[PDB]
């Protein structure tokens, strides 16, 4: 968390990110299924 | 009210009456796999009297010029019994161990056996060879309930020498004192679940350090006979049977 | 109200022991039933007689040192694990990573069957005549499934994932850290069993004791040039077990070693434990 | 000044080391950001995505043939569709999917799988399969009495015309070092043996052959340990 | 053919147990899979021009160019390193 | 910059030193624990342990036979039975335990020792023995009523089979170089010969000859100050 | 008690241990036997 | 890292300088103090 | 160059390239001829109390 | 190795010269006939 420089991008690597977010790539659909149903009615 | 025992498991009991102590191998009791430390998702199985059940094996003759024995465990029950069945149609498996080692003789013999533990107990080979090179056959390794007699029993065919072996868990059988030792082991693996076939876990070993000496006239044949039992046995990754 | 027999610790306790232990006085016993000299060997226990039970002892408050005998200050001590040969002229040289080779090192880690802990490599290099000349040097680490380089300018050496370190001949030695890289929860040196399913032969079976959750890759180096520049050179691997926690002691070896991955011996020369004397009944 | 001493590992340059750097140009602010869709942020967003297997990877099919599985109506009853191993990290079926290259990445994967199998057959055409996973232990099940004893489920073709395997994580080890093939078989970890359930039965004047698209992706509880370089590449030169 | 992926989770198709996991998810970000500097140029320099120049183009090198074939927009900072040598290994006082 | 000047000591490679090193893989978490039995926290756990002395260690043995004493009824009484020197570190009996070869990886013990004997003979046979010990400025005792004046346990046959013999410690200095046979014989420690108390009386139809099974391990109090490498190794090649 | 990186396994050794627990290996019976009296009774 | 520059001085060895050094054997206790008489504190004590 | 510690009682190398420079367990010092001159720190080693 | 699956009391010769096996009642009947021996070996109870 140190830097000897003031430009930001001198630094090291940042803080971790931590987050993922992948329902926008497994499940892109409007109506939205569920598991325990047909997905098809 | 110490040299008289009774140890009822499943269906089966054994009885003593010149018994020494029971030890318990690092200080701790088998158990089951915390949730906190297993790593498949499937669900065990749990048998719990067709599995944990005191199982005898044959009888050993002890003789003047014994040079010792060994067998691996869960080799030998493999083939005997529903533990047999669930090690085979199971390619997970998890369990801990209670073993009793009984030899009587009278009042005017002499001897003592050394009842130890060896986890992973890995065979040497017996050769000068720097690279081919010998290793152990299959029956050496894995010899299965008839067990496997010791070569050079002061290094432990494995050139670690016998004088250091009480590190392990351990018991005698001295013939003036003692009739049976009993050892109650956990698991000991580096994984929480392993394959019951390919590897197994630890080794009994018995072997007779002061040799057995009787005056003429007295009963010459002395066997030595061994009775094992699992405890808190559970299995996974049911499929067809591999032997 | 349904079937009934559906519904139905330890021993040792550790204590933050900081130097040795005391000694407290003592008296003269004369009395029956007492007994602290007579214990029973058979009982899988050791001796508990303490020292004030069997002579009259004085009162000493006992100040040394059991600090440099723990598991953590024996085996930070950094010691050679391997040597590299590389001749300039295929190029580049290759070493599997395993440290039962040597036997300084061996020997230590042979008491205890499971063992977890953090390395810290230092890789020093000279020439075969003593060293310092400025060339500049690539060591890989490829890990296993990895690609080996296969020349002295493959593109195996363009390194875009895997770690590198460039060091010249005349800098000190490049020294990094190795985290706990194995598959299981501990590195365990003995593996009584087989890898794989199958019919295992009685003649020569060279997969018994193979752990391959201790197989953790393969250590490449070349000198970083178009041109073969022709000079031998030697690494030597030195690595500090540090963070390290080891489990079920076992024996010391007491023959003499063989092969890297087998325990094996000779028969025929068993060299006793105990060096001999004249007889049994004098000392020297 | 202040009395320092160096240490080892002075003047290295370690590739995959994090420290900071002389800036070249002072006082720049870079050109802005705007709103485009579709960010990752982490690789595990790729690897959970259906992708489709080649099962059938023979020396016949050669082109696009090599993604589907041939059905057809049997005369004899319990024979045999399909297999594959199941080794994200091999060679086979799985090298064609964004499992099976991110997975080469990465040394010592983990955790559960899934294979979706889709029907491209006609509407009138009638079915019901076994698809059997086998942990390891031993060779390819030969009949369906023996892959009928490991993890299965049986699919009804119908309307919804896809069914899934979850394929679970039974091991020893927590990690399995995704190379095998060797003496490395002690990480390997089963088939996916496909077993005609009844018939494929159609109707007249409808084919008699048809399709399925088997698709893989990874669960929830999917990791992968230690970045490597990948083997699926080859140079020879500069790309002049 | 709905354009989604497979949401059977492994409790619903056999019979599980409680696992506590423990595994890190953290090694394969974005970040941590490509912070590892790899080789982008070469360039030769032969004195006797007496000077070289190089397009500044990192799609010449295979091993870190399909890495960035993934994604099709990206955003990011570099930090260069050149390592200099001779033809014959390198080491000799010039600037 | 920060103006530095360096010091003596830089550039080297101490091998026992303890510093940082950079890290060859960023953000990375290992496989995680799990509990196994027997966890070691020092090494004088492992020095409490009895393990077995090679008392009879004469060039007529050879095997097994090497570990254990011989017994039998005397005809004469004031025997002798054996004898051993009282030194982790140096060659003889003590080279076989697990206290004799980790004091061989360290320098200065210091504190009490024990030994404690085990007879296995029949049951009917009874005895008595004297086992002393005798602090240095001497010889090795030539008769029982010099050994009587030391340190001396007496022990009798019986249903406790196993006695155990103390050996204090008695120095003038507190830490013992555990090198010795030459000119350091000022870091010795004594004889712990055995003498029959009153004989080896056995009734008819039983064996004459018995055994006895010696022990030793280290008390409380015991220390070890400076690691060092053992001299038990060879090495002439890089075992191929 | 210094790092310079965000990786624990890139730092020195870690604080003392101090303890010890020799009744697992010394004395591992069930029935816990004293000083003061005979082993077997 | 930390932009230092060096000064005179670098990399000699005065011998009455008072620095640190790296310890060659970590965790160690000496052997302890007891009581010995007649300990000397300066030299002005012997110079009287 | 390499400076070995032998403490009393550990073996003395016997050769240029014997298994004795190894060094697991006791100290060692690996310095250049061109380097500053190398230097540690060494405690009160004596078992008397002086 | 075949007897030693079913119930079994391993007995050990000593000062207590008796020991006790205790045949438990396994049974898929609540009654045994207590006629037995042609083609009532349906109530048969087994080998000691
Ligand atoms: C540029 C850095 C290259 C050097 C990096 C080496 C990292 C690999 C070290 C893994 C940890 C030690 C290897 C395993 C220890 C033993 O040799 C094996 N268990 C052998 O049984
Ligand atoms: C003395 C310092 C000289 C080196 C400074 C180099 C600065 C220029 C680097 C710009 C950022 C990387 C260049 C662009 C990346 C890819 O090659 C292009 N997008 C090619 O498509």
């Amino acid at each position: 968390n140190i830097n000897y420089y003031k430009d930001s991008y001198a630094a090291s690597a940042t803080r971790q990110d931590f987050t993922q977010d992948p329902k926008k790539f497994t499940q892109p659909v409007l109506d939205s299924i569920r598991e325990l149903s047909a997905p098809l009615n | 009210s110490d040299r008289v025992a009774q140890l009822t498991v499943g269906n089966s009991s054994i009885t003593t009456q010149e018994a020494a102590n029971i030890v318990l191998a690092y200080g701790e009791w088998p158990e089951y796999c915390p949730d906190t430390d297993a790593t498949a998702v499937d669900k065990p199985t749990r048998p719990d009297v067709s599995v944990n059940r005191f199982y005898t094996l044959d009888s050993k003759m002890w003789q003047e010029n014994s040079t010792g024995w060994y067998w691996k465990f869960p080799d030998v029950l493999n083939k005997t019994g529903v533990f047999g069945q669930n090690a085979q149609f199971h390619y997970l498996y998890r369990s801990g161990f209670c073993l009793h080692v009984q030899c009587n003789a009278s009042k005017f013999h002499q001897g003592a056996l050394l009842v130890a533990v060896i986890p992973e107990f890995v065979i040497a080979g017996r050769g000068s060879n720097t690279k081919e090179a010998p290793h152990p056959g299959f029956t050496t390794t894995f010899p299965g309930t008839t067990g496997a007699t010791f070569y050079d029993p002061y290094v432990l065919d494995s050139g670690v020498p016998l004088s250091q072996a009480l590190i392990y868990p351990h018991q005698w059988i001295n013939l003036r004192t003692n009739n049976c030792a009993t050892v109650i082991v956990p698991y000991i693996n580096a994984v929480p679940f392993d394959s019951a076939i390919n590897h197994s876990n630890f080794g009994l070993i018995v072997i007779p350090v002061s040799p057995l000496k009787y005056s003429s006239g007295a009963t010459t044949a002395i066997p030595i006979t061994i009775t094992i039992a699992p405890l808190n046995s559970e299995f996974g990754g049911l499929r067809q049977a591999v032997s | 109200d349904p079937v009934e027999d559906i519904i139905h610790r330890a021993i040792s306790s550790a204590t933050n022991v900081e130097s040795a232990a005391n000694t407290t006085p003592s008296s003269h016993r004369l009395e029956t039933g007492r007994v602290p000299a007579l214990q029973a060997a058979e009982t899988g226990a050791t001796s508990n007689a303490t020292d004030e039970n069997m002579i009259e002892t004085r009162c000493v408050v006992n100040r040394n040192g059991v600090l440099e005998t723990t598991i953590n200050h024996f085996f930070s001590r950094s010691g050679l694990v391997g040597v590299v040969n590389l001749t300039d002229g295929t190029g580049y040289a290759t070493w599997d990573i395993d440290i039962m080779g040597f036997v300084q090192l061996r020997r230590k880690c042979e008491m205890f069957t499971y063992m977890r802990f953090n390395a810290e490599f230092t890789f020093v290099t000279t020439t075969e005549n003593g060293g310092a000349r400025p060339y500049m040097l690539q060591y890989m680490y490829v890990p296993p499934g990895a690609p080996k380089p296969t020349g002295r300018d493959a593109f195996q050496w363009q390194t875009a994932t895997n770690p590198s370190v460039f060091v010249k001949l005349t800098d000190p030695p490049a020294q990094v850290s190795v985290p706990f890289m194995s598959p299981a929860s501990a590195y365990q040196w003995f593996y009584d069993g087989y890898p794989t399913f199958g019919q295992h032969p009685e003649t020569s079976n060279t997969t018994y004791g193979l752990c391959p959750n201790n197989m953790m890759g393969t250590f490449a180096v070349r000198v970083v040039s178009r041109e073969a520049s022709q000079l031998k050179l030697q690494t030597r691997v030195y690595m500090k077990l540090k963070h390290v926690r080891a489990w079920v002691p076992r024996p010391i070896r007491s023959q003499p070693y063989l092969l890297k991955n087998f325990p094996n011996y000779d028969s025929s020369k068993i060299t006793n434990s105990a060096r001999d004397r004249s007889s049994i009944k004098q000392a020297n | 000044g202040i009395p320092a001493e160096l240490r080892p590992g002075t003047n290295q340059f370690l590739t995959t080391d994090d420290g900071t750097a002389a800036p070249i140009l002072p006082g720049f602010t870079p050109t802005p950001t705007i709103h485009i869709p579709g960010e990752v942020h982490s690789l595990l967003e790729l690897c959970r995505v259906e992708t489709i297997l080649e099962v059938n990877n023979t020396t016949e099919a050669t082109g696009l043939t090599r993604l589907l599985i041939p059905v057809s109506s049997q005369n004899k009853a319990d024979e045999l569709c399909a297999a594959f191993m199941v080794d994200p990290g091999r060679i086979g079926p799985w090298q064609s999917t964004l499992v099976g290259q991110i997975c080469r990445y990465y040394t010592q994967w983990s955790g559960s799988l899934k294979v979706t199998f889709m029907f491209t057959g006609s509407f009138m055409a009638t079915g019901k399969m076994l698809v059997a996973y086998s942990p390891p232990g031993s060779a390819q099940p030969a009949n369906r009495e023996t892959a009928m004893l490991g993890t299965h489920v049986i699919w009804d073709f119908g309307l919804q015309s896809s069914v899934s395997l979850v394929i679970p994580w039974i091991s020893n080890t927590h990690f399995r070092t995704a190379k095998t093939g060797g003496n490395y078989d002690y990480y390997t970890a089963g088939v996916v043996t496909l077993w005609y359930q009844t018939n494929y039965v159609v109707p007249p004047e409808t084919p008699g052959e048809a399709y399925i698209i088997a698709m893989g992706a990874a669960q929830d509880n999917f990791t992968l340990k230690i970045c490597k370089d990948t083997d699926e590449v080859t140079q020879q030169a500069v790309l002049q």
